[PDB]
């Protein structure tokens, strides 16, 4: 703050800026997927598919 | 019970010590005034002299500009026992008590 | 992590962002001057002839 005081007056009150944090968490969850293919299907679909 | 402030806008309590009265127009017509006012020159004050000064500037900023105070100080000067104007200033004191 | 559970430290990034409008735009074009005197006195002319 910058207030108005007289010339032959005392000093004003104290004043100083302020800074603030953010904290924004990154450990809660996980986007995932599964598909579970067999072991014969990966062999027979190398000839059955054009 | 009075809350007077010096009536010029940005020059209320000067650090130079010379409070300059703004020019004002006194008969409601025709005359300019142009005063100044020097502060503490033979001491400072004894807490009555902050209050008499509080009314000297009141009778000088607001009263001589006014068009009804000057008519009431005119009607004192038309009294039938008011001559040699040190009896003029003592006849309005008996009014003001 | 029970070991590294209370021996953690906060290591704020170098990303301070200013979020205030301290702009003196009209003061920046008024053609400033010094004045070491009590008060400026100039004279305005009306007329009346």
């Amino acid at each position: 703050t910058a207030t108005g005081v007289a010339i032959t007056g005392s000093a004003p009150a104290a004043s100083m800026d302020a800074t603030l944090p953010a904290q924004l968490p990154i450990s809660a969850a996980s986007v995932q997927s599964t598909f579970t293919l067999n072991l014969k299907e990966i062999e027979e679909s190398k000839e059955q598919v054009t | 019970p009075l809350v007077y402030t010096p009536a010029v806008r940005g020059g209320a309590n000067p650090a130079s010590g010379s409070y300059l009265l703004d020019p004002q127009y006194v008969n409601s017509g025709v005359d300019i005034l142009q005063a100044t006012y020097g502060y503490n020159i033979n001491g400072t004050a004894n807490a009555d002299q902050l209050l008499q000064r509080d009314a000297i500037l009141a009778i000088l900023e607001y009263a001589l500009k006014d068009t009804a105070f000057v008519n009431a100080i005119q009607a004192v000067a038309a009294g039938s026992g008011v001559t040699t104007p040190a009896s003029f200033v003592s006849a309005c004191v008996t009014k003001l008590t | 992590a029970k070991l590294n559970l209370a021996v953690l430290n906060n290591v704020f990034s170098e990303l301070l962002t200013q979020e205030i409008n301290r702009s003196a735009t009209f003061l920046g074009l008024l053609s400033k001057y010094p004045e070491r005197k009590s008060n400026i006195q100039w004279g305005v002319g009306m007329g009346g002839t």
